[PDB]
RNA sequence: UAGGCAAAGCCGCCCGGUGGAUGGCUCGGCUCGGGCGCCGAAGAAGGGCGUGGCAAGCUGCGAUAAGCCCGGGGUAGCCGCA
RNA sequence: CCGUGAGGGAAAGCUGAAAAGAACCCCGGAAGGGGGGUGAAAAGAGCCUGAAACCGGGCGGCUACAGUGGGGCAGGCCCGAA
RNA sequence: UAGUAGCAGCGAAGAGGGGUGAGAAGCCCCUCCGCCGGAAAGGACCAGGGUUUCCUGGCAACUUCAAUAGGCCAGGAGUUAG
RNA sequence: GGACGGGGAACGAGCCCCCGCGCCCGUACCGAGAACCGACGCAGGUGCUCCUGGGUGAGAAGCCCAAGGCGGCUCGGGUGACCCCGGGCCAGGGAACUCGGCAAAUUGGCCCCGUAACUUCGGGAGAAGGGGUGCCUGCGGUCUUGGGGUAUACCCCCGGGAC
């Protein structure tokens, strides 16, 4: 389901004060299907996912990890960063 | 438009991605006879019926 | 004003739209149907021997 | 840090800007201050540098109305450029 | 970037406002966020210029005059300032609410209410004067009205 | 008088600039002859979108995306136009 | 690419055998120029040959008191190697 | 034709000093001067357009002049809803 | 939403406290004298579609200035001939101009006075015609709006507003 990370200037910004991470993930891929397939696959807590289409065509999700869990560490974690 | 549907979206996406030039190592590598693409526009001259 | 004036009309109106079966911008979103290949009135691919 | 060699008194006359054109007029006298500097100082027009205050004595009554006449002082540094101020 | 772009927004002031010191034309080029923004005005090299109001001076000396009486003469007017039909609401209202109060204390009977309720609709009165003087002269009722 | 002796301008040749004719070439067309001849609800043809490390178009392919598996031919290179 | 649409619809081929695709030096803000190189030959990527129209320069003849183009004869100046 | 027409008309327009830069009337900053202000001009926004938005860098082409400017070119980024 | 009926269970709310869920698509920017359409970075059209402070003013008119924006209706400088486009003034005469008062000119707001033939009795009518109009110093009135006086109107006092 997911495509790849978004590691841009506003992506990075969001990972150290908001606890988000930012992926591409397909363009059918719902709200439901992004949130379970984060826990599923990092075996960690979402709290809410925002979702949008780029403007180039992809989707775009912002999950939010619940207060746990650092989104920069999955980041460092994984290797990405 | 500021309201618009998915499929109209999509098909914008597919030309805005196809709206760029050969790169330069392809024009090297055909010894400078691919230097253009008909899928460059520009959004002024060229529009799209989409 | 049946010229230059009157062109100025055509900015925010549509007859047409992209057809999902042909791809063209043929479909007549009022008729309901494609101008081009008859989708929506005619299952059967729209195409006339008058024509090359 | 630049330093002055030679300072003049003059008395510039504006009355030419009565014969151009009602629009043009204060920015026209920029130029008659020039030319007439670069005249009398033996420089040539870009090396004429305006104080502010002549400037806002120029435009102070807008485009059309420039003043007749302007007392003004030259002074010339040590590098060739010439400095035209009011007089005040 | 455009610094005023940014120093506008951090302000609250229009762009036309916002002044940069020709002093920090060096610091203008380095300048990337707003926090580089917030930095210089800190530092008073970017201001803004307050905002003209139009000054009421020459109006408040001319409100005085006018409430003394001064120019408001024939060649001032060019158009209705009077109100007609709002003259006739307060007219009926100042010359009821005398009459009622009259007639609600006891000292105008109700067959005298009514002619003078209907003089006052019927525009005999000029004023509340001319009303209080008519009452006072025919003897419409047992004490004089002030 | 005529020449040294010339303005702007005119004609011819030569060189240069512009231009892309001519000539040579040809993995393209055209015509003719022979063959072979149906595909699709087991979802076709057609279209859209996507797919390459650097890739925009064509070609191929379809989230297993210039490709995956098996066998036969082919042995030393290969990663299309390029 | 054109038309709302039914529909309509171009222009555009060539380095060299081999990139050996121009090292290095001076100048220029840069495109680039000069010198110097590769190549049998610049054929220099704006690349085989490269015409005419056209434009620039050199040369030859004329040129400010004489009305223009074509032919014949006569003369001046210039070319007249094969 | 010809380095000619046009780049006036429709009630705004520039100037001084400094900085950048190879190069500055035109790019950036300040000061002065002006135009709109129930709007050819400020705020919002539909359709339509579709990346023109933002950042960086640039100036072979585009902008009726210039340019170091740019809705242009090159690279990267950007649109989050009970 | 409410009412009016039928049926059912032994539980139980429209009140209070507490817990859980809310998918999908749009969302940048122009929105136009350069981002739309008109082959254009086009004085047209679409959209001035909706909204906007102060002074003068009858006024959302014009003129000046805010908030806010702009000098980009994307050539610059000099000269100050004729001629052209747009604009100002012109003695004496006053339509003699010309197809023709075309064009230009005159009048122009508000207040007071005044107003004909004719008429479908409504009108004509702003008919026509005449007069006034600035600024300054004072004196008044009609209201209105609050507060204080015994005090709901009136009357007295104080502050503000309009004519
Ligand atoms: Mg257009
Ligand atoms: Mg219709
Ligand atoms: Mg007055
Ligand atoms: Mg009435
Ligand atoms: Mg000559
Ligand atoms: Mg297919
Ligand atoms: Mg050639
Ligand atoms: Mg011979
Ligand atoms: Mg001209
Ligand atoms: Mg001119
Ligand atoms: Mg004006
Ligand atoms: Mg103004
Ligand atoms: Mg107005
Ligand atoms: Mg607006
Ligand atoms: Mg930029
Ligand atoms: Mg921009
Ligand atoms: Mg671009
Ligand atoms: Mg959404
Ligand atoms: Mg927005
Ligand atoms: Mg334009
Ligand atoms: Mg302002
Ligand atoms: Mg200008
Ligand atoms: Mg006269
Ligand atoms: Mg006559
Ligand atoms: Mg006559
Ligand atoms: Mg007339
Ligand atoms: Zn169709």
């Amino acid at each position: 389901m997911i495509k790849r990370f978004v590691i841009t200037e506003k992506a990075l910004r969001l990972a150290e004060r908001e606890n988000k991470i930012t992926i591409i993930v397909e363009r059918t891929a719902t709200k439901k299907q992004i949130a379970d397939e984060v826990q599923r696959l990092y075996n960690v807590k979402v709290e809410k996912v925002n979702t949008l289409i780029t403007p180039r065509g992809e989707k775009k999700a912002y999950v939010k990890l619940a207060e746990g869990y650092s989104a920069m560490d999955l980041l460092t974690k994984l290797g990405v960063l | 438009a500021r309201n618009k549907p998915l499929g109209k979206k999509l098909r914008l996406a597919a030309a805005l991605n196809s709206n760029r030039n050969p790169p330069l190592w392809v024009i090297a590598k055909t010894k400078r006879r691919v230097t253009r693409s008909p899928a460059r526009r520009h959004w002024r001259r060229q529009k799209l019926k989409a | 004003m049946k010229g230059t004036p009157s062109m100025g009309k055509h900015n925010k109106g549509k007859t047409h739209i992209r057809c999902p079966r042909c791809g063209r911008h043929s479909y007549n979103v009022t008729k309901k149907y494609c101008a081009s290949c008859g989708w929506g009135r005619s299952k059967r691919w729209r195409r006339y021997n008058w024509a090359k | 840090e630049k330093k002055v060699v030679l300072t003049r008194e003059y008395v510039i006359n504006l009355r030419r800007t009565r014969e151009v054109s009602r629009t043009k007029r204060a920015k026209y006298a920029v130029g008659l201050i020039r030319r007439f500097v670069a005249r009398h100082l033996k420089v040539e027009p870009k090396a004429v540098k305006l104080g502010q205050a002549l400037n806002e004595a120029l435009w102070a009554r807008s485009i059309e109305k420039p003043p007749r006449r302007v007392h003004v002082v030259v002074e010339k540094l040590d590098d060739g450029t010439v400095r035209v101020e009011l007089k005040q | 970037v455009d610094v005023k772009r940014l120093a506008a927004e951090i302000l609250g002031v229009g762009v036309s406002r916002v002044k940069i010191s020709p002093e920090a034309v060096g610091r203008l080029e380095e300048v990337v966020t707003k926090d580089d923004v917030r930095a210089l005005i800190d530092e008073g090299l970017i201001w803004a210029e307050p905002e003209k109001g139009n000054s009421r001076g020459r109006w408040r000396e001319l409100h005085e005059k006018k409430k003394k009486g001064r120019r408001r003469g024939q060649g001032s007017r060019k158009g209705r300032r009077l109100d007609e039909e709002e003259a006739w609401v307060n007219k009926m209202r100042v010359m009821r609410r005398f009459l009622n109060t009259l007639k609600r204390q006891g000292k105008l009977d109700p067959a005298t209410w009514r002619q003078l309720y209907r003089m006052v609709k019927g525009n005999y009165f000029r004023d509340l004067r001319h009303l209080k003087t008519y009452i006072n002269e025919h003897k419409l009722t047992k004490e004089p009205v002030k």
